This record gives structure tokens, C-alpha cells and sequence, in this order.
């Protein structure tokens, strides 16, 4: 159900969906379309509705191993090694419960998921999502790894747990593709399969009703004919893509996995300045770090205060007045003081 | 070069220096005097002469 | 052992620690965390000290397929092939002896060495380094393949020596840990572990004691059990984190791997350039290469002296002096001109 | 032949090439030297000449198991799926007819084909010419997914075929081959080899003869014998390393795969405007989305006409002239303005 996740994933049985971005080239009901991509956080971390339930097993058990991949025949597989999310790059993944796939990339416009689970050979989509390099500080590096600065930031706090947000299941559809249908010779002799063969055909017996035995309405043609199938315990996304076969609008609530909460970034702090200060003005010799946004105001009425994102090793005159300015060059605190 | 009070429990000692100022001025090093040298002599520099020196 | 490196090798036990990028989020006991990335070449070797001992075996087997890591104990086994070196994409590794990880890699802000050989899924770092392709030239392209010039420029050495210049490994430390020691019920319980361990405990006999081996100290609790890490025969790296628990900087020196010498590279040279001959003046045609730049200075006084980074098809007015200014198109002769 | 495009390659049998680039460093014998990248097409497939036969069975079977490798002996197979071209990143491989391979790569300055056989860790070239994203339209931005656009852009017909225009192999490649002989201090003994080997001693009987199987040669010394190779079934794919050592091409046909058509490619249509009028003046406020160019031009007589690619949500003030202006904002339809 919730503590294995998988159980809230088998009330509604997922299958992959009609995306028109299927391959660089093509379209189709890819079974990893990217249902949604849904990225607020400060930490970095993209997130995305995935085609599988990656976590439930092919029985709906939490399964490390177990994408539960999509085909006609619903239950597939997929490895829990083979998906592949190449944003700009191998980005790192980072968790996945149900169609909840969370993980870090680089920057980037688009961002594509792989993963050959039933089929041999990696079946993987490409939408777009320019993850640009938003990150916050006086500074501006992405390395995680310096003694130098602590900040509040947001993040996809990846404990897997029940639910903050549900995303819907109700709607086992039907679509326009039911090639289960046969030509038995002089009639639609429509093939049996696991659920409601709708023999919607043109007239005869083939007009309608689920077949659970190979319906055969003699006196019909292929044209004559028309397939229709109608299933049970499932329960679709949202239909985003999805041709939306839901006679009615009534779903169950999944919790979507990370829920984001705030943590703490390390932002690096470069190497402060030289202070030369002369008659009624200074200067700030900066060397060159990671691009650092350095303010100076005017501490004292209203002055004038202006900024510039310096990314060499330049001497900027910082304006020494009478009140005195605010020194606000980088990670460092806002240094700044009265004539010296 | 400045020592820090670093992050306790791992051994992080934190030294903050200067930038390379050897690289920063070999990188970024300004326009090469070599070139744009006035008379036109060609400074060529095993022992550095200006051969050519018009 | 100095051409078989082994034996330098193996006076060292080589070991990991605790680096503070472990895999997007944590900082954590990388087995591979990068020591520095030291690459003074104009061939663009980056070469890091690398955190296992990546070609000395369990026994200091010399051998590609072993690459010597870190476990709870000394021995960790890895795969020569499974190193992976990632500046925006994997470069290619140049050379591994030991404690010296060399290759190169394309451009990039940061470098990330990972190695699954017994590690699960590529234990690793990814630390922040700025690979500049400023390579020397009039042009600014990489690519050695075409027949057009050659210039002398450093490379990193290839070939493997016994040693050049020596990083000193010496001093095998303590740990900061506990788990050595066991407290049934009155009994702290040193077993065979793969940390030294000095028994040190909150109160009793127990103040000194191997650690390889069994020792009881009755009557004690965790809180009242003390651990530390004893040492023998091993030296460490350089203690970049490293909790210094050496007595006295004191151990061997292996030799740095990849002494450099100065080699050539294959110079690319640009399509010339269009004199356009005029009154005291004349016109430079250019077409753009890889990009180029183009000076032309005064021949003469005090002169005009014009270098631009040339990056497309333009026309530089090249004044046409009485003497005549000495140009140069990049990378190609420094043929200069008089008033044709 | 043709439909099994393979008899066809395997008329003049798949080679080998001693191309410059050669992995990074080295140039030697590649089976992947990239003889020609040629891709004029706005769908961005760029085809390469690669020497081996991509498809073409050892036994001239059409089978896609096997790339067509080379040895020193001419029959040199690979696994036709291990092959990867990165030019970037791993640049998707479109298909492989005999010397030529197309595929679609990522915007980059190089790229490079990797292939290993019986090669070493896919013994690969790297080639730099500067795969741009040059393509048509009001925006700029890769995503086809959004139902947008629709605008005729040229790209390679993927399919196979015979010819629409054949690279001639031609010139069977006189090959020198002197390696296979060995001077036994009066025998110059060489043995079969790879092709019949004509052998030139300096003195005596050593000018020519069949060495596809063995000879002796009298007084044979190491100064003595010069050693070359000439065969059949092969003729030259441009001699583009490929000393002309025919007398004459002899150009049979190979029909280069994957003709052109003009297709039509799925184009970004973006959000299109806020106007807003003033007195003879309009102010288009544009929501940015991937750098889209806004074209206003003064519909009438002589009059100013505007284009921007811009690249920012701001306000654009198209003046709105008594003869009214007309304002494309982007890759929408040309929406004109009149006075009010």
C-alpha cells in the first residue's frame, strides 16, 4: 500500500502512454514518456512522472530491481539498473517510488529517460526542460565540497512515504487502436483476450459486448469489423497524453515520493580583497573565483548602491564616502565601514 | 595563506590563499613584448637579442 | 621495485578518506576521493592523486587487472577498466601507478574519478576543477589531425619511471571510530578487526592493546569502552584530510608518475589571407578557422600594433605604412608587407 | 548486390585506412578513419565515410550482426552493433550501407567513431568539424513534442536503396607489404600471406613472384628485400591516405545509402504577444521562450523594418505608422497592424 509504496502503484495498475515524442524521430505509446516534470526546489533536483511504476514488482512488490514496465500484456518488467536519464548528460539518479523518478543532471534544454525492461535495447524519449544552473549565493559555483559557506535552501527530501500530493487513478481506457480482431473467412472472428473485447463491428453479432471467447459474428468483413477492449483494476495518470477513456472521472490518490522541505547548501566563499583607500575613495583588488556578485552600497542616506557579478582580477573603486559604503563582495558578510 | 576553524568530526583544514598569482599573470598575462616592438627587430630570446634590428 | 613500481608499492598502505563529495549529497569515506589535481602540460594531462592504489594487488601484485582500494581492512580489489574520469565526458585515462592517476579529459569546471571494482556503483568524487583548453597557437582548435603545422608544447610523460620526484607516504594514522570494540554486558571485546586498535577505555586496564586480536576488559560499558587506530606496516598518502596520527612525518617517497618533458603538437594552420591592395592602405580578407588571432602591427616608429581574435570572414584595413607593418594571420608565417 | 547492398560492397572488398587520427594522440591503421563527413541537411544526419563495411558480411551476406573490420589479411570482422559514434555525447546512429554510416549527433565541434572487434576498447577516430544546431525557423529551440509547426526542412532519406549516386571503388589498392619476409642469412623466405606478394631483392632473382604462399630468395640479407602486395576484389574508397598504387581506377559503383528529401519538421511555436497601442506607436510585450526572432516591418512605402531575435520577456515598440506596420513576433503568422 504506502510502506511498500507498490501496493497504492497496484490499485491502479500504470501503463505506459501515447507521447508524440518517441525516439528523436518518432511517437508512439512509449512506455517512459515523460508525464510531467516537476522541479521546485533549490537543491538542484529534477523531478519527473515516469511510464513505469519503477519500485513495484511485477506483482505489484517493492522490488529494487522492478520498473514495472508497460506493454498490451501490462505486466512488464523493467531492470532498476537500465534507466537512463540523459538531460544534458548522465545525470545522477536519485530515487524513484511509483512514477516518482527524482535525481540531479547538469545543465541542459531537454532531458531524455531510457530503459529496455521487457524489450531488448532501451527504449528512451526526449522532451524538453531547459534545467538551467539557478543556484543561489553571492558567488557562483557549483561544487558542493569547499569549508565555506552554509545557506537555506530548498530540496527534494527523498524519505519515501505516503503522501503530501495524490496524483489521480480512476479511467481504465479504450482508444483507437483494437487490432484484436480477426477475419475468420466470412466473419469478423475476433480473437478472445483477457478482458472486454468490445466487438463494436459495423452489425451482425459484431456490434458490441466484451468477448471472453473468440467472438466470431459470421457474415462480416475486416472493415465490417471494429475492436474495442475494456479492462478492470487500473487506474490512469492523469491522461496527460492519454486518449481519455474514462466513461467517468473518479480516481484514487497516489503520494507523489520526495517530498521537498529545507536543508542546508555549502557555497563557497573566494578569496575576500585588498583594500587601498585614499582620499574620499578606495579600491578593491578582487582576485578571480567562481563569478561572485559583488555589492557596493552606500552606507549612509540615500546613495547610490550598485552591484556587479565580477569574474576577473580587477580593482574596483569602490566609492569610500563621507557616510561610508557596504562592502558586500561574495560568501563574505556585508564588510563595509567609514573613511580609512 | 589563511587557516580556518574547519568542519568538526572530519579532519577539513581549511587554508584559504591568495589566487595564483604566477598563473594569474602568466594567465592573463598582457600583450607579449616580442611582438610590438618598435624598429621592427625580431626579439628572439635564446640569449635575448632583437636579431634584425632595423 | 621502481619499473615494476610494486615495491615502492607496497610500502604503502594505500587507503582512503573521507572526502567531502561522495556522489551528489554526501561527504562521505571515499576509497577514490582525488587528492589533487596537479597538470603543469601543455598536452593537457590532468593527473590526480589517486585515492586507491590503482595497479598494485591485495599482495602488491603489479598487475593492470588489480587496482589496489580501500575496505574496513586494507585489502580493496578493483578492476583496471573500472575507473571512470569525467570532466563533461569521460577522457580517456592516460596512466594509473598507484597513487597517480594521469589522463586527459575534455573542457569542464570539474573533474569526477569513480571506481566500482569491489565498490557498489562506482564509489567516487567529483571535485571542482577548471580544464581549460588554452593551448598555445595563433588559432584555437584541437584537433591534431590535419598536415598543417607542428609547435613545441609540454606533455606529461607517458612512459612510467621508477620515480622523478617523490610524494612522501609515511605515517599510518588512527580512525575516529568505536565499532572495533564490543560491551557484553560488562565486557569490552577487541576481536580480529581490520582497523588498528588501540584499546582505550572510559575507565579500567585497558589503555593499550593491539588490535588485530582478542582482549576483554570486564565490567565496562560502550560509553566507558575506548577505541584507536593502531598502525603497522603501511604509510600514509599525504594526510589531505587525513586525522594526522603519526608520530612524526617519517615514511618512503614513491615516485610521481609522468615526469613531463616538452614535445610538439601538431600545429593547425588557417587559410592565409587576401591582400587587397590600396593607397597607403590595404584590406585583409579572412575567412574564419577554428578561431584565430590575427595581429598586425607597425614596422618602423612607434607604431600602430592591431591583434584581434579573428572568429569569422571579415576585412582588417592592415594600414600600409611607408616602411610597411608586419602582419600575421594567426598561426600562420609572420610574413610582413611594403607598399605594394 | 543492391537490395542486399553487400554483394555490391563486397565486389571491391571492405579496407583498412592509415588515417592521422588515430585515438586521442595516435595515427595509424583505423578500420574508422573518417574519410568524409558529409551532411548538407537541415534534419542534421550526418553521414561518414568509415573504410569498413558497415552491414557487409565477411562472406558478403547482409547480415547486421557484422561490421565489416579490416587486419593485415584483409578479412577483418566486428560486432555491428558495438559500434558507437560520440560526438558530444554518443550520437544517435541512423543506419550503416557498406563505407558510409548516418546518424544524428548532438551540437559539438568534433566527432568521433569508436569500433572494437577484435580492437581494443572500440578502437575509434576522432574528427573535428563543428556539428551546428542550424535550423530554420521563427524560435530556436530542439523539441518537436508541442503540436507547433510544420515547415519543409531537407534531411536523408533513411531508407536503402541501390544508388543515387555511387562512390566509385575503384583503384585496388597496390599495397606495400614487406614485414612477411624474412632473410634467413641466404634465404629470403616469405611465406603466405594476405595477398601475393611481389619481392624485390637489391641483387638477383628478388624482383617479383607470387607470396601468397612461400619463396626463397637467394643472398637473402635484411637490406635486400623490398616487399609489396597485390590482389583482386578490392577497389579504392577515395585513396584519401591511400597511396594510388593501381595504375588506373578502375571506378565500380557503390551506391552512397540514405538519399535526401525535403521533409517537413515539426517547429516550436512559441507564446505569441501583448499589444499594446499607443498614438501611431505599439508596444509588443513578448514572453520569452527559446531565443525567438520578432520581426516588424512598417507596411507601406519606404519604412523602417525591424528584426530581433530576442531572447527575454520584455516590450518591443513596433511603431505603428498611419500605413500600419507589420509585426511577425516569432515563428507565428505574420499578424499586420492598422492604425487604431
Amino acid at each position: 500500500s504506502t510502506a511498500n509504496h507498490f501496493n497504492a502503484y497496484k490499485l491502479t495498475r500504470p501503463y505506459v502512454a501515447y507521447c508524440a515524442d518517441c525516439g528523436m524521430g518518432h511517437s508512439c505509446h512509449s512506455p517512459a514518456m515523460i508525464e510531467n516534470i516537476q522541479a521546485d526546489a533549490t537543491d538542484g533536483t529534477l523531478k519527473i512522472q515516469f511510464a513505469s511504476q519503477i519500485g513495484l514488482t511485477k506483482t505489484d512488490t517493492h522490488d529494487h530491481t522492478k520498473i514495472r514496465y508497460a506493454e498490451g500484456h501490462d505486466i512488464a518488467e523493467a531492470a532498476r539498473s537500465t534507466l537512463k536519464v540523459h538531460s544534458s548528460s548522465e545525470c545522477t539518479v536519485t530515487g524513484t517510488m511509483g512514477h516518482f523518478i527524482l535525481a540531479k543532471c547538469p545543465p541542459g534544454e531537454r532531458i531524455s529517460v531510457s530503459f529496455v525492461d521487457s524489450k531488448n535495447e532501451h527504449r528512451t524519449c526526449r522532451i524538453a526542460y531547459h534545467h538551467e544552473q539557478r543556484l543561489i549565493g553571492r558567488e557562483r559555483f557549483t561544487v558542493r565540497p569547499h569549508h565555506g559557506i552554509e545557506l537555506p535552501c530548498t530540496t527534494y527530501q527523498l524519505t519515501t512515504a505516503e503522501t503530501s500530493e495524490e496524483i489521480d487513478m480512476h479511467m481504465p481506457p479504450d482508444i483507437p487502436d483494437r487490432t484484436i480482431l480477426s477475419q475468420q473467412s466470412g466473419n469478423v472472428k475476433i480473437t478472445v483476450n483477457g478482458r472486454t473485447v468490445r466487438y463494436s463491428s459495423s452489425c451482425g453479432s459484431q456490434a458490441v459486448g466484451t468477448t471472453t471467447t473468440d467472438k466470431t459474428i459470421n457474415s462480416c468483413t475486416v472493415d465490417k469489423c471494429q475492436a474495442y477492449v475494456t479492462s478492470h483494476t487500473k487506474w490512469q495518470f492523469n491522461s496527460p497524453f492519454v486518449p481519455r477513456r474514462m466513461q467517468a472521472e473518479r480516481k484514487g490518490k497516489v503520494h507523489i515520493p520526495f517530498p521537498l522541505i529545507n536543508t542546508t547548501c555549502r557555497v563557497p566563499l573566494a578569496p575576500e580583497a585588498l583594500v587601498r583607500s585614499g582620499k574620499r575613495e578606495a579600491t578593491l583588488s578582487l582576485h578571480p573565483i567562481h563569478p561572485t556578485l559583488l555589492s557596493y552600497r552606500t552606507f549612509g542616506a540615500e546613495r547610490v548602491f550598485d552591484e556587479q557579478w565580477i569574474t576577473a582580477q580587477t580593482e574596483v573603486t569602490i566609492p569610500v564616502p563621507v557616510e561610508g559604503v557596504e562592502y558586500q563582495w561574495g560568501n563574505h558578510k556585508p564588510q563595509r565601514f567609514v573613511v580609512a | 595563506l589563511k587557516l580556518a576553524r574547519p568542519a568538526a568530526g572530519n579532519i577539513h583544514v581549511p587554508y584559504t590563499q591568495t589566487p595564483s598569482g604566477f598563473k594569474t599573470w602568466q594567465k592573463d598575462r598582457d600583450s607579449p613584448l616580442n611582438a610590438k616592438a618598435p624598429f621592427g627587430c625580431i626579439i628572439q630570446t635564446n640569449p635575448v637579442r632583437a636579431m634584425n634590428c632595423a
